């Protein structure tokens, strides 16, 4: 089975990560982890779990269980065949080596998939295997794997349309754009938020709109914000449940600045503690401080520096510093002055910036054609 | 001997060294006569010019007509038309006589 | 900057379809 | 093949870039602005 | 400390010298400054008294500040180092540009159609 | 007595199976196809060759019970090796010892019996003249005495060893090395013998006469034959005269031989690193970090790669003394993760702004840049660092005291503050004025780069070599071009029935 | 909101009123067919450095 | 001096030699390519003053190097084979390409379309499976 | 570092170097190969007991340079002790430079002796007629009935 099979490995990070947070996830891990036949998968996170010894015998009972499964297995692949209905074994395992898939590891997993995927003329199977295979790439995070049955899978939705597997794939490549830092295809990916479902692995519908949200205050500008997440009704309804959350969105809108601090705070707090984006929860703050500076201070032209502390946040050095890195960042477009107490903002055109990423790929890609290049012909 | 072995030797270095200046002549010479060829084709594509169809190909530049006078020919091409401009039911030029794609 | 970036791609691109043209004749001839 | 003659002897990246700017600034930016409530 | 700014710790070491006299070394180090600070007293000063960059280096007032305010300019004045700076005439040159420039395009166009 | 006699006796056929294959066939194919008709441009025991060097630096590991080693040394020494009715029965020969490795005991080659296994020049018809095999048949038993190196006694054998092989080397260096690639094969087993012999006298020997009959050896290069020795007689002879460097690097600026123009993908390769640290420790910087690059670019897909550990440090050291920095770790590996640790923490001091922390990082692994040699080097970044600094604040500040800078910078000292930044005006890294009665530094906004000639001019040094690389995938492209024999036109049969159809229908 | 483009003074409240295009259609277009070729160039190693 | 003198020349313009004739060996073959492309272009003008090849279909063969082949418009005719091409090649019911000065078989061409394919391409059945079946299994 | 003593106006130092550059003249061939060439100085200096050795040592130093002109001048101004050892690897090194000078001389003094003729050195024609005596007296005739084509004479 793998429906809840996400809860495992963020409960993986949960154990392994928070050094400090090791105890519920030793507990509920636990609690999943020898029960329902899984053998497999915990070896290496019972080395990073504790010692466990009492546990051979755990596992002598479960892999008697997982013999017994298999050696049913073994029982069907033979009248299975006897009479053919349509290729009976892997009828039998097209069902079962998902199964397998759960309670064994990936290869005979990958053997009676890519072995069953010849079976189903039609598919409405072939499809199901593919987002299998996605999710077990998204367990090991494949990244090579996930590019494969990506193309593969979305090959095969043109014929028919198929809308609960190309939006319910969508929901694959969301959490994979998210997985990755592309935040502006991320949100895209999590445009709809309507035909999106009472998930398996998201199943709060709540906390994917938590997911959008917090992907979409950077992913889109103004304009996007001012139509699309402000009128939604489906969208609306649904942060009416959350407090923070809609005030957290409510006070970048409403230029609420200083709260926006304190559930900034709150927001990447959680996001340090939360698995899949643990991985980016510095790039993410980084990101809003810079966003919200910019929306502040692409206003006014003469505006001070000490305005900003009692209005905007507190801390008169710690906006110097912070502006001051910013500047030195080469973004934020404003120039400071010092020993007047007074911050001045340019406008800059589109020319140097647009060209800088310009030059960047092109010696890019030429460190790329060029190294290819001493690589062919010896 | 051992003195014939380097003049008789420097001798096809003088030998030699014409080779490459008359390759270098007709590596030219060659261009400027051949876009003189280039061009001279298309003698056979002047006026009279039957209409047929276009079915489909054998192989590489070789292929099957329709023509509207109602019988089928197996055809020869013209090498400069560009061959992705064809495929579907192509309305195709032929030679009154030699009956080949024009 | 453009044209002068791809023309050399198309270059090592030919120059692929050359050396299959090489590796799988000299084996093959003999 | 692959011999070197021996004569002495993405996930990451843009990670890294927050690294490149924020390599020790800030880490547990947290509790500064509740202590800056009193002094700013 | 000679590569960078470093100017006053110089004579500091100017007051150490620890192993033994090195005065026929320190002499020439003496006008490797004077040249020095005779070539970037020309910066963008915008005016000094006679106190600061008279002291920086050795001379308060004898008629060495004579020497180099009538060498170079930086006039003796009202207490005044006169800033000039122009930075004007060198700039604006399409010519230069399309000479070198126009040289270029031709470089390009040598190895672009003709074959080698 | 079951141990031994059931692990034992494999330990020798399956080495005499590769050895029957390996030098058998480069010994039959190198004796007859480089002292036999030629060996071409392209020759084929030059990497066979190369084979039959690195797979006999990982063949050999143990003292060689058994004879397994120990017994090839008594078979592959009595060889004359003149022609086939003399080779004929030295076929036999690579026989009949397996009959006294399997039968009986042979000879334990184990740090004492090696003098009576070199002698054999003189046993049974074996000559010189052949130095394709005798060179060859010098280096294949000159070659596993110094594999394991395992000093214990062995270096004089390996020593006098290397005095046949100077014997054989100096009758290559003035006896008829033409037209056979006797100077030209030699070479390469000039070099790799100059590489144990090299390691040797690096062990426990002196270094300096080997110098000067270097120098001799690079006076009879150029002259009689034009390759090779033009290439590998530059780094082995750099290569302890950079860790003796002072001047001679101007030697190397003036020399003539700098190019061989080919150096085989890998002297060449290293050859632009060894020449690269020259202008990177005499001062010469942007110049070296491009030889630093293309010295790096030119190296294989093979793991072991402590010398691509060293270019990886030193090709970057250079660029923090030019003020740029790419990511060093996007290709980090176990083997550059702990040799990256301590020196990525060090860029990332440079990184920043700050200043005694350069100090927290030369304290912190002073020694461990001792132990990479480039501590001197090390020394002389603050000049950089305070270029970082004036440049970070000037950059992003407008109008700010110099009473500030110099605390925020730790400076200690606000009265060198203003001359730091004049250097940094005779630099010019900054332009703008600095208000020195009143104490504030302004800036102006110096905006619009977009109307110069600069980004042009980024252009125009990449317009030129992207044309270039083009044009060397256009050079490049003029190897499979072959086998274009006839060009039949349409037939000769086929045109005399369209002469004779022809005529027919112009009869009707 | 982006609807109107300007500034707006804190001392006296003064608006100055600008605007320009400078280029959009060009960089861009030219940027992402680089994108583009990079993606050829991986796909160059799928028949050129496992092939030979 | 002779040996340390006159030998000295005979190493060096050999290396002249070795590469100058690579260099011409690459650059005749660098024109011989494009040769064949100059006489291959001259000969196509007088290629395509050749007359058209007629296509016909093959019914069946008979005896001595003979086959049965009808024309679109027209009649059935006897003819004989070319030389390049087996009778067992030859199948009933298969287009061919056809010379028309003495109608003598030039090459075979590709398949005729299988009328049954026609027959259900005309028909087109909507094409199921068992993913679209409603609730039918024990009829299944 | 016996470069240093070049400034000592007693000549007999300049005679201890020129002591010092001929048998070890290949290990500071790196260190003095471009720096100084003060051998013309000493070479012309009439303070000789130095000129008739001093073109000797610039004919060994400039060789791997190149410079076969320079070393070929200076091997004609060299004098006697020159050309008095042929038991090296370096009287191949100088009738390469000197007899092929000289035959490529003789095709111009082939074309035109007579008029604006070259100052042939007579060590210049001499080595050549020596070495032809080389040539009758080592036996080889095969050879002594070449050069006297490839003299011109």
């Amino acid at each position: 089975p793998k429906n809840p099979d996400l809860r495992i490995a963020q409960l993986r990070f949960l154990l392994s990560l928070p050094e400090h947070r090791g105890d519920a996830a030793v507990r509920d891990e636990l609690m999943a982890a020898v029960r329902d036949n899984n053998m497999a998968p915990y070896y290496e996170a019972l080395c990073k779990s504790l010692d466990w010894q009492i546990d051979v015998d755990l596992l002598n009972k479960m892999k008697k269980a997982n013999e017994d499964e298999l050696k049913r297995l073994d029982e069907e692949l033979e009248d299975a065949e006897k009479n053919l209905g349509e290729s009976e074994i892997r009828d039998a395992m097209m069902a079962k080596a998902e199964y397998l898939c759960r309670i064994g590891d990936k290869e005979g997993a990958l053997t009676a998939f890519r072995k069953t995927y010849d079976k189903t003329v039609a598919l409405g199977h072939r499809l199901d295997i593919v987002f299998y295979l996605l999710r077990i790439g998204l367990f090991y995070m494949d990244n090579d794997l996930i590019t494969r049955n990506t193309e593969k899978a979305k090959s095969l939705i043109e014929e028919g349309g198929d809308w609960d597997r190309r939006n319910r794939l969508k929901v694959y490549q969301g959490l994979y754009c998210v997985a990755i830092r592309d935040f502006k295809q991320a949100a895209e990916l999590f445009l709809d938020t309507v035909s999106t479902f009472t998930s398996y692995e998201l199943m709060d519908y709540k906390t994917f709109v938590t997911y959008t949200v917090y992907v979409s205050m950077i992913a889109l500008e103004r304009p996007d914000l001012r139509e699309k997440v402000i009128k939604g009704a489906e969208i609306l309804e649904v942060l009416h449940s959350l407090p923070a959350v809609r005030q957290y969105l409510f006070s970048l809108y409403e230029c609420r600045y200083s709260v926006f601090f304190q559930s900034l705070a709150v927001v990447e707090q959680e996001m340090k503690k939360d698995w899949l984006f643990a991985p980016h929860y510095r790039y993410y703050v980084r990101e809003m401080r810079i966003h919200a500076y910019s929306q502040l201070l692409e206003s006014y032209r003469s505006l001070t520096l000490g305005y900003m502390a009692e209005a905007f946040g507190v801390g008169v050095e710690f906006i110097d510093q912070e502006l001051s890195r910013f500047i030195a960042a080469g973004r934020l477009h404003c120039k400071i002055d010092k020993v007047n107490e007074i911050v001045e903002t340019n406008r800059p055109d589109s020319k140097n910036w647009q060209y800088q990423e310009t030059i960047k790929k092109g010696d890019l890609l030429l460190n790329r054609v060029q190294k290819l290049s001493r690589v062919i012909n010896m | 001997d051992l003195y014939s072995r380097y003049k008789k030797l420097q001798q096809e270095l003088e030998f030699l060294e014409v080779q490459e200046e008359y390759i270098k002549d007709e590596q030219k010479n060659l261009k400027k006569e051949f876009l003189h060829a280039q061009e001279e084709v298309k003698r056979i594509q002047s006026i009279p010019l039957v209409i047929g169809q276009f079915l489909e190909a054998v192989d590489q530049n070789t292929a099957i007509v329709g023509s509207t006078t109602g019988s089928n020919y197996y055809v020869r091409i013209l090498s400069t038309i560009d061959r992705e401009l064809l495929k579907p039911n192509a309305s195709v030029a032929l030679h009154k006589h030699s009956n080949a794609l024009v | 900057y453009l044209a002068s970036l791809i023309r050399s791609v198309v270059a090592l691109h030919n120059l692929i379809n050359n050396k299959i043209a090489n590796r799988d004749a000299e084996k093959k001839e003999g | 093949m692959s011999e070197k003659k021996q004569p002495v002897d993405e996930d990451n990246w843009d990670d890294d870039n927050v690294e490149d700017d924020f390599s020790n600034q800030l880490r547990a930016e947290l509790e500064k602005h509740g202590y800056k409530m009193e002094t700013s | 400390y000679l590569m960078e700014g470093s100017y006053n710790k110089v004579f500091l070491a100017k007051g150490n010298i620890p192993a033994e006299s090195y005065t026929f070394f320190i002499d020439i180090l003496l006008d490797t400054i004077r040249d020095e600070i005779a070539g970037c007293i020309e910066k963008a000063y915008e005016k000094i008294l006679f106190t600061e960059a008279t002291r920086i280096l050795f001379f308060n007032t004898p008629k060495k500040m004579t020497d180099y305010a009538k060498k170079r300019g930086w006039v003796l004045g009202p207490n005044n180092y006169y800033s000039f700076a122009s930075q004007q005439q060198k700039p604006e040159d399409t010519t230069i540009p399309s000479t070198e420039l126009a040289k270029q395009v031709i470089e390009y166009a040598r190895q672009l159609e003709m074959i080698v | 007595p079951p141990g031994g006699g059931e692990q034992e006796p494999p330990p020798p056929p399956a080495p005499q199976d590769v050895e029957m294959k390996e030098e058998a066939a480069t010994g039959g194919g190198s004796t007859g196809e480089a002292d036999g008709k030629t060996a071409a441009a392209a020759a084929e025991h030059s990497q066979r060759e190369l084979d039959t060097v690195t797979l006999e630096d990982i063949k050999e590991h143990v003292k060689q019970l058994e004879k397994a080693v120990s017994g090839k040394e008594p078979r592959f020494v009595l060889r004359a090796l003149r022609m086939l009715p003399s080779t004929s029965r030295r076929l036999n020969h690579y026989v009949l010892y397996k009959a006294v490795q399997g039968f009986f005991t042979s000879n334990n080659a184990t740090r004492d019996f090696l003098l009576p296994f070199l002698e054999e020049p003189m046993d049974t018809e074996a000559d010189l003249q052949f130095r394709p095999r005798t060179g060859k048949a010098a280096s294949t038993p000159l070659l596993p005495e110094v594999e394991a190196y395992l000093q214990l006694l062995v270096v004089i054998f390996m020593m006098n060893s290397k005095r046949y092989k100077e014997a054989q080397k100096i009758s290559d260096d003035l006896m008829q090395k033409i037209s056979t690639q006797n100077r030209r094969a030699l070479d390469l087993v000039a070099a790799k013998c100059y590489y144990y012999h090299a390691r040797v006298y690096e062990f426990l020997d002196k270094l300096d006469v080997v110098r000067s009959f270097l120098h001799a050896r690079l006076r009879t290069a150029t002259l009689r034959h034009d390759a090779d020795g033009q290439a590998t007689l530059l780094n082995l002879l750099l290569r302890n005269y950079l860790h003796y460097s002072l001047y001679d690097q101007a030697e190397k600026l003036v020399s003539k031989s700098v190019f061989p123009e080919q150096a085989n993908n890998n002297e060449w390769a290293r050859y632009l690193y060894y020449t690269g640290r020259i202008k990177a420790i005499q001062l010469e910087y942007s110049e070296a970090r491009r030889t630093m690059t293309n010295a790096l670019r030119k190296a294989p897909q093979h793991t072991a790669v402590g010398f691509k550990q060293t270019v990886h440090k030193l090709l970057i050291v250079v660029e923090l003394l030019l003020g740029e920095i790419p990511d060093r770790l996007q290709f980090r590996q176990p083997s550059l993760k702990r040799s990256l640790m301590p020196y990525f923490l060090l860029t990332q001091a440079v990184r920043t702004g700050n200043l005694a922390k350069f100090n927290q990082v030369l304290d912190q692994f002073g020694e461990k840049f001792q132990a990479d040699g480039t501590y001197t080097l090390i020394i002389r970044l603050r000049h950089n660092v305070i270029k970082t600094g004036v440049r970070m604040i000037s950059l992003s500040y407008s109008r700010i005291s110099l009473a500030d800078i110099a605390q925020k910078l730790q400076l200690d000292s606000p009265e060198d503050a203003e001359f730091i930044v004049a250097k940094a005006i005779r630099d010019g890294v900054i332009e703008a004025s600095i208000n020195h009665e009143k104490g504030y530094v302004q800036s102006k906004e110096m905006i619009d780069i977009y109307s110069t000639r600069e980004p042009q001019l980024a252009f125009h040094q990449r317009i030129s070599f992207c044309l270039d690389i083009h044009n060397m995938s256009v050079k490049a492209m003029r190897f499979p071009p072959k086998s274009y024999n006839k060009d039949l036109e349409s037939a000769e049969e086929r045109r005399e029935r369209e002469q004779q159809d022809l005529e027919f229908a112009k009869e009707m | 909101d982006k609807k109107f483009h300007g500034i707006l003074d804190q001392g006296e409240g003064v608006l100055i009123i600008f605007d320009e295009p400078p280029v959009d259609k060009t960089y861009e277009a030219a940027l992402e067919t680089i994108q583009n070729m990079s993606k050829v160039v991986d796909s160059l190693y799928n028949k050129a450095k496992k092939l030979t | 001096g002779l040996r340390q003198y006159y030998l000295s020349k005979i190493e060096e313009l050999q290396l002249i030699v070795n590469d100058k004739s690579q260099n011409l060996r690459r650059l005749q073959a660098q024109r011989n390519e494009l040769n064949a492309k100059v006489r291959l272009l001259r000969e196509e003008l007088q290629l395509l003053q050749e007359q058209g090849s007629y296509v016909g279909e093959v019914v069946r063969a008979m005896d001595k190097k003979k086959v049965l082949v009808k024309v679109h418009p027209e009649g059935k005719f006897v003819v004989d084979v070319d030389k390049n091409i087996d009778i067992n090649d030859v199948t009933p019911n298969c287009r061919v390409a056809l010379r028309n000065d003495s109608y003598t078989l030039h090459k075979i061409l590709p398949n005729k379309v299988d009328p049954l394919v026609s027959l259900m391409m005309v028909e087109k059945v909507p094409d199921s499976t068992y993913e679209m079946i409603g609730g039918l299994d024990k009829q299944i | 570092g016996i470069i240093s003593l070049l400034d000592e106006d007693e000549p007999q130092l300049k005679e201890f170097a020129l002591h010092k550059l001929n048998a070890v003249v290949n290990d500071f061939w790196a260190e003095i190969s471009e720096s100084v060439d003060k051998i013309e100085v000493l070479y012309e200096d009439e303070g000789f007991r130095s000129r008739q050795f001093a073109a000797l040592v610039a004919s060994k130093v400039f060789y791997h340079l190149g410079a076969f002109e320079e070393s070929l001048n200076y091997a004609l101004g060299a004098g006697d002790l020159f050309n008095v050892n042929d038991n090296s690897e370096y009287v191949e090194t100088i009738i390469a430079k000197c007899i092929d000078h000289y035959t490529k001389q003789c095709v111009e003094n082939a074309d035109l002796p007579e008029g604006e003729k070259k100052p042939i050195d007579q060590r210049l024609e001499g080595i050549v007629n020596k070495m032809f005596q080389r040539c009758l007296d080592d036996h080889k005739y095969k050879q002594a009935i070449g050069i006297a084509l490839e003299t011109r004479r």
